[PDB]
């Protein structure tokens, strides 16, 4: 417990300082050597957690996703590298699912405000997964680039994200098996419908508001289970995110909303 | 939040209000390279899903649980890779 906090601590210590880092013209190389000896303190210091096992699979998933992702990002062209920022991104927030979508499943949870801190990463974390996936989709050429629109479209949105709270704050009282399936599907779902509408001229700003979506996803994740290493780590992002959002929409001549929007 | 609400609260804002205020004054230059690597570092995710499924019993936990990981694991890894790319950009040639 002690010396995991101990290791942990210096982790955030060295985001703090890499993120510090990747922000100013001279200093921005060495920001994401800081971060990345974070990680890697972060990655260790983890096997030590109490009670941990199944490190087989561990060890595989690791090493599987960590070289594929790896081979991929070294070959592709840096014409191709925004959407590779949004694919991470997406699988960055799939994993704040699955954090939420297992102890959800353990009801693993005494403090019911713990688990609806849990739930709300949940359905973040989903969100931002499907919706970097339709961003990497339409760079890439696999979907119209352009704002996928239907009839009354606003409104089958607006049901499915309210459908999709409603039947995850179920959870609270009936946290049945079923219910929790239902509700990633669903949050899944909303992720897509999100952004058909989004254009690909405009895909670097949504990608930028799924970067903050993420974070969030991570600090939320972070809070409702004990640890802190995603706590600071995430909200920092999630923090940070939102203003680079912002900034890069001011750059680009235009509004966040209208990003959102057709 | 967690361990000790008010701790915990306090803890959450200050770091929002520090990550939010790194960022002021990034050049637009920048912009995506800083994207790169703050998508970089929630890469930290993997963590939470290595305990999730260093944890997990009932085998379906155990799928869900090395996705978790996988995904986890490229988002650290690929974003690393990512924004080391973007910043050889700015590099000259001899």
């Amino acid at each position: 417990m002690d010396l995991i906090q101990a290791a942990y601590f210096v982790v955030a210590i060295l985001f703090i300082v890499g993120l510090k880092r990747m922000a100013h013209p001279t200093t921005a190389k060495s920001g994401i050597v800081w971060a990345g000896w974070g990680m890697v303190l972060a990655v260790l210091a983890t096997f030590f957690w109490p009670g941990m096992g199944n490190f087989a699979l561990i060890l595989l998933a690791l090493l599987l996703g960590s070289v594929v992702a790896w081979w991929a990002a070294v070959r592709v062209a840096m014409t191709d590298m925004p959407q590779m920022v949004a694919i991470y991104n997406g699988m960055g927030g799939g994993a704040a699912a699955t954090i939420a979508a297992v102890e959800l499943l353990k009801g693993a949870f005494e403090n019911t405000g713990l688990m609806a801190l849990a739930i709300l990463g949940g359905l973040i974390g989903s969100v931002a997964f499907t919706g970097s996936l339709i961003a990497f989709a339409k760079l890439q050429g696999i979907m119209k680039s352009r704002p996928i629109l239907f009839p009354g479209q606003k409104a089958v949105n607006a049901l499915v994200l309210a459908l999709t709270v409603v039947i995850g704050l179920s959870l609270l009282w009936n946290d049945a098996t079923a219910s929790i399936v239902l509700f990633f599907l669903l949050a899944l779902l909303f992720g897509v419908l999100m952004t058909l509408p989004i254009g690909g001229g405009d895909m670097p700003v949504a990608i930028s508001f799924y970067n903050a979506f993420t974070g969030m996803a991570v600090g939320f994740e972070g809070f409702a289970v004990g640890n802190p290493a995603l706590m600071v780590a995430g909200t920092l992002v999630g923090a940070a995110g939102t203003l680079l959002t912002v900034l890069m929409a001011r750059a680009m001549n235009r509004s966040v909303w209208s990003v959102l929007v057709g | 939040m967690e361990f000790g609400f008010w701790s915990a609260l306090y803890i959450f804002v200050l770091t929002a209000f520090l990550g939010y205020e790194l960022i002021t004054r990034v050049p637009v230059i920048l912009h995506t390279p800083l994207m790169s690597g703050s998508n970089f570092i929630h890469g930290v995710v993997v963590v939470g899903a290595m305990v999730v499924l260093g944890h997990a019993e009932t085998g379906l936990e155990k799928l869900i649980g090395f996705l978790g990981v996988i995904l986890g694991a490229a988002n650290a890894a690929g974003g690393y890779a990512v924004t080391v790319r973007m910043l050889e950009m700015f590099e000259r040639k001899p």
